[PDB]
């Protein structure tokens, strides 16, 4: 059984609540690196990067803030 | 004839596997999630 | 006196409009207490017109 | 819910050595449920947790410990004035 | 006959809900929090 | 029967004085999860993950401070 | 019922102290995105977006204040 | 009773684990109900010694 | 007579020796969510802000130092 | 009976050393089972000593 | 507002058995009331949240412990030259 | 023969619980080391080191509770 | 897999107790020198009973013995 | 007297919580306070030990 | 006469190593505040506010090294 | 022999004094190890105790 | 006369707490007097619970 | 009698569950949130 721990079922959900976010900023680069002046592939690819940012902060952010409820826990053990 | 049954009666409680894959193919619908682009609002189907 | 330990907290309604109904949960006394409610709280509105 | 019970017996005496005797029945009475009822409150673990209960338990312990050690040392230097009369 | 009917109390004692959905369709009035686009104010009943 | 002490009713109490915030975490992961870009979530969110973590906080330290009484009076028994 | 401390309510009174801001943020834009070349409905834009980023910035940072207060209290107990 | 004090301020916070005001009466009280409890198992036990010293002596 | 001993009366000694600090707070918090604009009330509600800062952290400071100088005393009894 | 649910909700904290729900009640119950074991050696050593005592004086 | 007492009364001895009577009395209230003080000491919780009344409160104590340890051995070696004598 | 103890026991409880911890932080070092920006990866181990963290401690702090009470019967031999 | 089996007065005494007081002693022995028993605090708990009377039965035996011979020796120098 | 003026100096940080002199004063103060309170715990406690083991000695 | 302990002459060694920097402050703030975009008046006040700053903060923390070496010794008496 | 398997583990943490596995085991090993020493130092004692008490009694 | 050399780097750094020179050899001075001090008084205790060591063998 | 009757009755009560997936095909309405751009406000039906 591959072992999860609480903290890595959280950020699944974050993988799985975006469908292709990881394929997408990938492949709109692709798009945008055969031609990069064109202004509709330039919207899509500002609100595509934006969106990448967003989400990995934030992601990020909140597995440091379930760490330090464990650790303020498993410091009252003793 | 007591402490024979009696042992030999809780020693039968402390008493009492292999995956495998199937590959299915489907007949009238494909695989994977679609999308339908009618570019009023972003509808999914899982 | 058990089934009259239910709080009031765990009442729980919510709206759904494509049939305009309210879907409300509860013991079996609870959910005919705040139907006396609901039936007293739509009544037919009446119609004034200005000049 | 409790229960108390009222009624208490008595019986007559008429000799010395029954006097005696239900002071050695009185005793062994109560060191037979007191050696228990701590126990109960021991092994009933909820009984060891709260601190209420946790300090009447913590005076149990003495006052089974100090009556026992009295009823010990009053008879030790209750037979060791007899042994030293008839020695003389 | 008191130890009995004393120690059949103390035990009787010792020894001694669900939940269900019920849906009620209204009939003077709409169901959901509204918004009035008036222009002197977003007006909304609750 | 399961048994249940008197450490497990204070630390039931805060079980029971909050309604559903073990349900309300859930759901806010999922709101959230979906779209990690509506304001209206953003403000939610950051209120129900600093409330779970004074919710564990305020049980571990209580349970503490009832632990180092006991002991130091079954250290008073002898 | 929905469970709401007080960490809850001091965020939901900046909610209530606008009345449907988020709604009339959005209906401008909605107004906005047909016709985009328009000054009236540009400048009317501008003072509504920029009155929302201050209500939402506001409401974040103070939430924050009272979780440190908290946090600091609670790691005194003990 | 002052254990009764004790138990009345828990569930407000049981209730609200985010008033900065009310945990800040509740520090101040179980702790103090933390200097209680150890006084009286600490002020017992030397009247257990001291008690225990004499039958010592007298033996 | 409800008890209050003598660190409730330093504790009490702090919630007198300020005069309206748990008016302050929620009096420049309801001026200030109404209409979050304000310079006069941004300049306002952050010195309110830091005055309960400081005045509940030196509460439970003070609480703590006078705690463990009677738990040294406690254990010296016997 | 109390030492066997001690013994099986260590597993899932083994399994998942990092659920908040499950560690808060495993923390409530390890210690508890702490003020338990050394309260039953303290409580039957002074049965001991006692009985220790009585032996002492008829010597 | 507290009181003291000013007056030590004398009478007049008869014997020796109406000495030691004196010393046995006196002394047996003066037991009573120090472990009746420390109690309402402890029993009233306000004094013993506060610092400056618990070594007041410390003091009391260990000159109890030092009191009746010093009237305990005097005894024990009074009696124990008494037993030494009749013995010879 | 190599001999286990209850202590052995309990150690190894948290080696069996957990799947590959000791290895699956091996090969997300190999993997975030070979080229250090990716965000899939960064993230990646974070979730990694993160679970070492908690795991390791409580593998720890499991083992001094453990022994201070062995401690307290032997203390109690005489 | 576990298994069990199942199975002038004073010359009897002595010689009943003479191997009663030995095999206590060697099953205290290998429970000390086995190393598993010595490290679970409730096989600790039993063997701590399992001390204690061993040091109650060879006692009473003896000073009842020691009080046996010391009716003996005043009544034949009368 | 030491304790006047420990309690003298509370009062002005109670009505002004933020001047920083006073609180560093203020900590200069009840540092020494803590300081001086477990010496005298500290030293009656020797002299009742030492005066313990003189009947401890001749019993 | 008033006492003064050596964590007064400490903190005293702090008061005379400053002339009046209590009233420098002050009155560096009431040159700036009466007329805040003087850059004669901003850099003048920078200097003296900062200084403050060092100075209690070297002065706070020196006093809470000799505490903690104190504290050792008397915990050594006994 | 329970010092032999003590006594190889010392040796690959002082080649390595930063592997986290192995100081894990030698915790395990090592109070395991202060358990074992004292407990045999207390039981041969009162093996020892109460056989001079047999012969204070009968001299 | 380490104390001296402890007392003659502090009123300099009164005088001028901000010369970064100073301040350094400073924290390397009085570091140094919070382990002389704390070594001296440990030391002692072993000596002294050492001397009373054998009085409370003899005792 | 009293000592089997007892001790068979308090061993009976010291001795004293499979999910499963249904499907449903609905007649009347739609399954899935539906979205209503009517352009005023972004009105939703769940």
């Amino acid at each position: 059984t591959p072992w999860s721990g609480y903290l890595d079922d959280v950020s699944a959900k974050f993988d799985t609540g975006v469908d292709n976010l990881q394929t997408q900023v990938t492949e709109a680069l692709d798009k945008l690196a055969a031609k990069p002046s064109d202004p509709a592939l330039l919207a899509a690819y500002q609100s595509k990067l934006s969106e990448y940012n967003l989400y990995r902060n934030a992601q990020s952010n909140t597995v440091k803030v379930f760490k330090d409820i464990d650790a303020a826990i498993i410091q009252n053990f003793r | 004839y007591v402490d024979m049954v009696v042992n030999a009666a809780t020693m039968m409680d402390k008493q009492n596997g292999r995956q495998k894959i199937g590959v299915m193919r489907l007949n009238n619908t494909f695989v994977g999630d679609r999308t339908y682009n009618l570019r009023d609002q972003k509808m999914v189907i899982p | 006196a058990l089934k009259q330990n239910a709080a009031a907290g765990n009442i729980k309604i919510v709206a759904y409009p494509d049939t305009n109904s309210l879907l409300v949960k509860g013991t079996a006394e609870q959910v005919h207490f705040i139907e006396m409610l609901v039936k007293a709280l739509d009544v037919a509105k009446r119609h004034v017109e200005l000049s | 819910g409790q229960a108390v019970n009222i009624r208490s017996m008595e019986t007559d005496i008429v000799s010395l050595d029954d006097r005696l005797l239900q002071a050695f029945s009185g005793s062994a009475i109560a060191t037979a449920v007191d050696k228990q009822t701590i126990t109960n409150r021991i092994e009933d673990p909820n009984l060891v947790t709260d601190p209420k209960e946790l300090a009447i338990s913590q005076e149990m312990i003495s006052d089974y410990n100090l009556y026992v050690s009295m009823v010990s040392t009053l008879t030790r230097k209750g037979v060791g004035a007899v042994e030293t009369l008839l020695r003389s």
